[PDB]
């Protein structure tokens, strides 16, 4: 799906593309993302050669992302402390928690510029 | 035959270091087997004093790993089920390993039992077929307490997979934070009226960010997305 | 024999029990006057062949008797004051069938043993284990109170009693001889006795008043005395009790704490109310009324 | 030829029942322009469960002895990773683990989404 | 170790200088914890804290020769412990504040930047907030005394001080009462240093100098979004105004000669200039009208402030006369 995202870039976005993967199974989403990110990793290495100079991004955007990330980070870190000291458990509902922190990030994972 | 040990590293994505080692050369013949000397044939060779016999049984045999949780009793039936009902001999050089000497269908079967939080524990069965595994679990669940929740583990224990998942997220979110930190460093990179205007020009806000730096970090991050997708499939089956 | 010994162990006829088991096993086991060797040595005979059904078998009864007897032996040795003989039998309760309420009580009991031996840092581990595994976490907090008293860390002691007060608010069987039948109702002196919210709230306020936080202690006293006097509608709060100090002494302590707080008019009202409701405590009533 | 199919990676708490399967076939009189073909299973024999990515790696081994310290050499031909996108099947365009069920018996939602964005 | 084991350092676990490998010491921790019935994270955290006390004792805020080597080796061991899930963070912070005197601000900054705890997790994990306030105030004062012993040490000291101020202004404007109180304490110390007394440019003037130096928002404003940084400067202005309204004498006329621009201290002048840099003119004038309408005043600061204001901003004499006429 072609998309135009005004507030990634300062002048004009690029008319970017979006791959999307729906399914029942979160496991098959993990696998499909693995795949598609494999591909993009390879093609951006292969096109560091031609050097499409990848325009210069805004800052409000970056800090917006940054706070959204540094809440989830401390959440995960306290979860790990609880696991270390056997305070809560290591059985479950932690699994269902971490697989929502996962899902949080896999939606627009790696917009690529 | 010739025996060839290949080694391939996983960290380095250049596929650089794929070693190999020719570790030997195995001869067999029917004249050798007819004198025993390499066979494993049950009961007369019960008392295992060459450990290669044990590793052969642990390689050939069907392996299944169960987790046991009693949520409302305790778990001390297991050593008893193993030593009395199954009449197991522990191996001396490896005391985590019990060998069944109950002379019927279970003979040969090998267990291990690793206990953790005396409610929880884990059982591993090496059986020669899968009906013997079913038989063993019939006998077990007939002995245990009433609310006990067996669970066959395909890809490791949930306690291990929760750590392997939480590491892979606190690596990734650190990397996605490093993005903004290294960015912020780049973003950083009449007389009184004159000084005021000069310091304004100094503090003219850097609204823009180097794309190529962002790119380096998006690859740095993509490798960690990959690690976590693996770690999540391993835990979302379970 | 399992059933007989369950009756005799619920009714404390251990002299008859051990004699029965000496007769049952070979009388070569004659000088083994201990029970917890005879109960183990006692070996029911069969894998229970294709015979008439039964709700319970001899091993599922023996695994119950051993843990119940080991707990009982351990609590007796503790209260009688031999907390090195406890640990053996109180580990033999947990090294066996143990429903997880029996486990929580074994852990508090072992916190108690180590506190008595002078090992607070070991005792805290067992009380923490009990808090974690249990859904009845009064007695652990109580034992911790006693332990911080033994040390001196009095604000911590008081915080533990506050939590216990919060914990006494919050609240299935089987057609099968369980372990929670062969346990007794706990004595007063045991570490597993915990009173009722009224008694415990007075304990909190007493131990706060001795320590010198009279405002907080008086607040706790009024929040106690309301639960005895204002209560007509809900379930009735139990008496602080006959062994404990009677009503008038409580009014007196309340008025003293209230004076120390600086609420002399409220102390006067309490004393006048007591005199309206109705000795030594009257002379003292006039005394506190004077200091007001 | 030495082919080796390595299942899922990242060594676990519990050593699995099959960390890898390996095939070897002798090459005889291949010559120039010729072509050999081998089909291998990768797919679920147990449980109906295939874990991805799976990497299939071929190599060639030369033996000094056969024409007449341990002696041979390996050489590293290719390495393919099979991922989901090669394993999808679009049918209109043209089961419940047995041990788990065993244990249940003896003892007796939204669509998930992923996306990317890429510079045109 | 006195009760379970009969009558704690890495030497104990590692058994008398056998080796130094991470996995060796980690297995030692696991075994010792198996003996004691404590979980491994608590042992490992308490040991790391004990060893930090040792290191920072063995001979002031910073430490740079060989203490940094010991500490960075210990910290690269702590990261392995964390990655293998054998390091309780909160336990570690608690066992640090138990020590609390042996520790140095450079140590806690290293902890922060190398990712073991963060300054926010430390300061939000001490029971008595006042003790942390005083501890910071002392350490920050000795730092601003430092960063003039060398331009080399000044780099690290300015790095950690800019780090601290970034974290403070970030949290306490977007507990954070700790943060705001630390900043107010710094302001009040500086006001009493300049307005109330003499300095000789020997001690405490260097302190207020370096505080205003980090306060100058080129190092800070780059990273920090200037929505909350604006509120920081506004509350800073108000707190410079309000505090110590002595010399409220309405006959404070001849003291205008002594509040003359050249006589008012150059650091007062510079801070006023910088609060003008990071803000705008007309909003400042309106805000000043409202504040000086609302609440009591220290006239010295306001008079030197207008004295710098009118010449600082580009042609706002008419806009000053405007609210004077309104008043």
């Amino acid at each position: 799906r072609e998309v135009a995202m005004t507030d990634l870039c300062p002048a004009g976005p690029i008319q970017a593309v979006e791959i999307q993967v729906e399914s029942s199974s979160l496991a098959d989403i993990c696998r499909a993302h693995h795949a598609v990110v494999g591909r993009m990793q390879t093609m951006v290495t292969e096109q560091a050669t031609q050097g499409s100079s990848a325009p210069d991004l805004r800052v409000q955007y970056l800090r917006q992302i940054h706070a959204n990330h540094e809440t989830l980070l401390r959440e995960v870190q306290t979860l790990r402390d609880r696991l270390c000291t056997e305070d809560e458990a290591s059985s479950c509902a932690t699994a269902q928690r971490l697989l929502q922190v996962y899902r949080q990030l896999r939606h627009p994972s790696l917009i690529l510029l | 035959c010739t025996v060839l040990l290949q080694i391939m590293e996983r960290e380095s994505g250049n596929c650089p270091k794929d070693r190999y080692v020719v570790c030997g050369r195995v001869f067999l013949s029917l004249e050798d087997l007819s004198t025993g000397k390499y066979l494993l044939t049950f009961p007369k060779k019960k008392p295992i004093e060459h450990m290669e016999d044990l590793f052969a049984l642990l390689a050939a045999f069907h392996k299944s790993c169960f987790q046991i949780t009693s949520p409302g009793y305790a778990l001390n039936s297991m050593k008893v089920w193993l030593l009395e009902h199954m009449k197991c001999e522990i191996i001396k050089e490896f005391p985590e390993v019990y060998f069944c000497e109950r002379p019927g269908s279970f003979y040969g079967t090998l267990f291990t039992w690793k206990q953790r939080t005396p409610f929880e524990g884990i059982l591993i069965i090496y059986s020669r077929n899968q009906t013997v595994m079913f038989q063993c679990l019939h006998n077990l669940i007939r002995i245990l307490p009433i609310n006990c929740f067996l669970k066959n583990l395909k890809s490791g224990s949930e306690n291990f997979l929760i750590d392997n998942m939480a590491f892979t997220l606190e690596k990734e979110l650190v990397t996605l934070s490093s993005l903004s930190s290294a960015i912020a460093k780049h973003e950083s990179n009449p007389y009184r009226k004159e000084l005021q205007r000069e310091k304004k020009k100094m503090l003219q806000t850097n609204l823009k960010v180097s794309g190529a730096l962002y790119r380096e970090i998006t690859l740095k991050v993509a490798e960690v997305q990959l690690k976590s997708d693996f770690a999540a499939q391993k835990l979302s089956n379970l | 024999v399992g059933l007989q010994a369950a009756l005799w162990l619920s009714a404390d006829r251990l002299g008859d029990l051990a004699l029965l088991l000496e007769t049952l096993n070979g009388s070569q086991s004659g000088a083994s006057k201990d029970l917890l060797l005879l109960l183990k040595t006692w070996s029911p005979p069969a894998e229970e062949l294709d015979a008439p059904l039964t709700l319970q078998d001899a091993q599922g009864l023996k695994d119950v008797l051993l843990t119940a007897f080991a707990y009982r032996q351990g609590l007796q040795e503790l209260i009688t004051g031999n907390p090195d003989k406890a640990l053996s039998s109180l580990h033999e309760a947990a090294s066996g069938l143990c429903p997880r309420p029996v486990l929580v009580q074994v852990y508090t009991a072992l916190g108690s043993c180590h506190r008595k031996m002078g090992n607070p840092q070991r005792a805290l581990l067992y009380l923490v284990a009990a808090l974690k595994e249990g859904s009845a976490w009064g007695p652990p907090l109580l034992e911790a109170s006693r332990l911080y008293q033994q040390l001196g860390d009095t604000t911590a002691e008081l915080e533990s009693l506050e939590l216990l007060v919060e914990a006494l608010n919050v609240p299935a069987p089987q057609f099968l001889i369980e372990v929670e039948l062969l346990l007794p109702p706990p004595d007063l002196a045991s570490p597993l006795h915990c009173g009722t919210q009224s008694q415990t709230k007075h304990i909190l306020a007493s131990r706060c008043l001795q320590t010198g936080r009279a405002g907080d202690a008086a607040e706790h006293y009024l929040d106690l005395l309301a639960l005895l006097l204002d209560s007509s509608e809900p379930r009735f709060s139990p008496p602080p009790s006959p062994p404990g100090p009677c009503m008038p002494e409580v009014f007196l302590e309340a008025a003293v704490a209230l004076i120390q707080a600086g609420r002399a008019q409220d102390a006067l009202t309490l004393c006048e109310e007591l005199l309206s409701r109705t000795p030594l405590w009257v002379s003292a009533t006039h005394l506190l009324q004077g200091q007001a | 030829l030495c082919i080796q199919v390595l299942t899922s990676s990242c060594a676990l708490d519990l050593d699995s029942a099959c960390s890898a399967i390996t095939y070897t076939i002798p090459v005889d009189q291949l010559g120039p322009g010729a072509r050999r073909e081998v089909t291998l299973p990768l797919g679920p024999g147990e449980n109906g469960g295939l874990d991805l990515p799976v990497t299939v790696s071929c190599t060639l081994f030369y033996s000094l002895r056969e024409v007449v310290e341990q002696e041979g050499v390996c050489l590293p031909l290719s390495r393919h990773t099979v991922d989901m996108l090669q394993c999808l099947r679009f049918p209109g365009l043209a089961t419940r683990d047995p041990v788990a069920t065993f244990l249940e018996t003896c003892r007796e939602l939204p669509p998930s989404v992923a996306s990317i964005k890429v510079s045109a | 170790l006195l009760e379970v084991e009969g009558p704690v350092i890495d030497c104990d676990s590692s058994e008398a200088y056998a080796n130094h490998s991470s996995s060796f010491i980690g297995s030692a921790l696991q075994d010792q914890a198996s003996r004691l019935g404590v979980p491994v994270g608590i042992l490992s955290a308490g040991m790391v804290a004990s060893s930090v006390g040792q290191i920072c004792t063995a001979p002031p805020v910073l430490l740079t020769v060989e203490q940094r080597k010991k500490l960075s080796s210990l910290l690269e061991f702590a990261q392995y412990l964390l990655a293998h899930s054998m390091f309780s963070r909160l336990s570690f912070c608690q066992e640090l504040w138990k020590i609390q005197s042996s520790l140095l601000l450079e140590a806690v900054w290293h902890l922060h930047v190398q990712g073991i705890v963060s300054l926010q997790e430390l300061l939000e994990s001490h029971p008595d907030m006042h003790a942390v306030g005083s501890w910071l105030f002392r350490n920050l004062c000795c730092l601003c005394e430092q960063m003039e012993a060398s331009c080399q040490h000044a780099d690290v000291a300015r790095a950690m001080l800019s780090d601290f101020v970034q974290m403070f202004v970030l949290r306490g404007f977007q507990m954070p009462q700790v943060t705001v109180d630390v900043l107010q304490r710094m302001l009040i110390f500086a006001l009493d240093a300049l307005a109330a007394g003499v300095q000789e440019e020997s001690s405490t003037h260097k302190i207020v100098r370096c505080w205003f130096g980090v306060f100058s928002g080129h190092t800070l404003g780059s990273v920090i979004s200037t929505d909350p940084l604006k509120r920081f400067f506004s509350h800073t202005l108000t707190q410079i105004l309000t505090h110590s309204p002595v010399l409220k004498a309405s006959d404070a006329v001849q003291m205008q000669r002594e509040w003359s621009f050249a006589r008012t201290h150059p650091l007062l002048t510079s801070l006023y200039r910088r609060l003008f840099v990071m803000l705008s003119a007309e909003e400042l004038v309106g805000h000043l009208q409202e504040v000086l309408e609302t609440q009591e005043v220290h006239w010295q600061r306001v008079l030197s402030f207008v004295s710098a204001l009118v010449v600082c901003f580009p042609e706002a004499q008419q806009l000053l006369e405007d609210w004077v006429a309104r008043l």
